[PDB]
């Protein structure tokens, strides 16, 4: 019943790279620090026990070390199927306790967004319901920024945004955002405008319709 | 050959019960302990529950001590988590393992609130047809306000693959609402269909939504 503390939260790095993943454990634990790997819609897996004891099969390139509080978990050269989640547990007191994690992510070209902006369905507003989608699709690095403006206004108040983990095939990320209005609410207003700032570009990309086309 | 399979996971009611149960497979029970496990929605691993392979020496954390009970039945080969007096903080998937774990099962969830089973309302967002340009259009589906988790999205009955992208649910105060997209070559534009497609396992509801690049 004692702190075990992962650092670094998130890393990006290229395969071939090596990465040191550390767990420092707030009172010394001897050498009863075990890891673990997850990957994406699987359970835990033990690649390592007593601080240092890679488990059979485990391919050499992982190796841990450490002793009393600190505890790192090497990979020499990162392979693709190495990319996930990693976490220490601690066996040397009740509770048995674990650390928040790590998450090892694939490092690749940058790439803008590609964004598409969506009025609200006919059947939503029949309901009384408006809410105006942006895809800001296949990007990287991860952190965009989205802002709505409403007949040239900044809008906060009302979006939900919704990012995907990094796609399987192309280590892209895609984001959804998503403005909820009343029916009425939608109805005072006609611009709708989507932009997203990310770091492949000096300016903004941006999505506009008005009540307009039909 | 080891094999951990958990069973008895749902949605109960905070303050309800549930029995987990964990079927062993390809060792020799016994002579192992076993400890319950779950994963949280943000991730993180709890310890919930340890056994010995005797069945006499059991351990618990203080947030389950009382309300939690676990159990193992040496002949069938079973380990069981009893629980009790749940609370929110107990929605998690709960996994199994072998004494630190080196065999984990597949995970079971339990879901505890107080959200009734509804389905989803499912909206096309077909683009502003006009809003567009290349031979490149993407298609969208809005699936609101359903409770509990999961949904499946298939666009076309699985045969658009290559494009789509499905965006985690956000729960807006006890329902879900999630989106999916997709993008086709303006070929098909209204030139064929596309149809979303999604299915609300807990609440046996199939529904189809043909978008195709129409409306206004």
């Amino acid at each position: 019943d004692e702190l075990l503390t992962q650092s670094p939260a998130t890393l990006s790095v290229t395969p071939g790279d090596s990465v040191s993943l550390s767990c420092r454990a707030s009172q010394s634990i001897s050498n009863n620090l075990h890891w673990y790997q997850q990957k994406s819609h699987e359970s835990p897996r033990l690649l390592i026990k007593y601080a240092s004891q890679s488990i059979s099969g485990i391919p050499s390139r992982f190796s841990g070390s450490g002793s009393g509080t600190d505890f790192t978990l090497s990979i020499n050269s990162v392979e693709t199927e190495d990319f996930g989640m990693y976490f220490c547990q601690q066996s040397n007191s009740w509770p048995l306790t674990f650390g928040g994690g790590s998450k090892l992510e694939i490092k690749r070209a940058d790439a803008a967004p590609t964004v598409s902006i969506f009025p609200p369905s006919s059947e939503q507003l029949t309901s009384g319901g408006a809410s105006v989608v942006c895809f800001l699709n296949n990007f990287y690095p991860k952190d965009i920024n989205v802002k709505w403006k409403i007949d040239g206004s900044e809008r906060q108040n009302g979006v939900l945004n919704s990012w995907t983990d990094q796609d399987s095939k192309d280590s892209t990320y895609s984001m959804s955002s998503t403005l909820t209005l009343t029916k009425d609410e939608y109805e005072r207003h006609n611009s709708y405008t989507c932009e997203a700032t990310h770091k492949t570009s000096t300016s903004p990309i941006v999505k506009s319709f008005n009540r307009n086309e039909c | 050959e080891v094999q951990l399979v958990q069973s008895g996971g749902g949605l109960v009611n905070p303050g309800r019960s549930l029995k987990l149960s964990c079927a062993a497979s390809g060792f020799t029970f016994s002579s192992y302990g076993m400890s319950w496990v779950r994963q949280t929605p943000e991730k993180r691993l709890e310890w919930v529950a340890a056994i010995s392979g005797g069945g006499t020496y059991i351990h618990y954390p203080d947030s389950v001590k009382g309300r939690f009970t676990i159990s193992r039945d040496n002949a069938k080969n079973n380990l069981y988590l009893q629980m009790s007096s749940l609370r929110s903080e107990d929605t998690a998937l709960y996994y199994c393992t072998r004494h630190a774990m080196d065999h984990w099962g597949q995970g079971t969830s339990v879901t505890v609130s107080a959200a009734k089973t509804t389905p989803p309302s499912v909206y096309p967002l077909a683009p502003g047809s006009a809003a567009q340009t290349n031979s490149m259009v993407t298609l969208g589906c809005l699936v609101k306000g359903y409770f509990p988790e999961p949904v499946t999205v298939t666009w076309n009955s699985g045969s658009l693959s290559s494009g789509v992208h499905t965006f985690p649910a956000v729960l807006q105060s006890d329902l879900y609402t999630l989106s999916s997209s997709v993008t086709v070559p303006s070929s098909p534009r209204p030139s064929e269909t596309v149809t979303c497609n999604v299915a609300h396992p807990a609440s046996s509801t199939k529904v189809d939504k043909k978008i195709v690049p129409r409306d206004c």
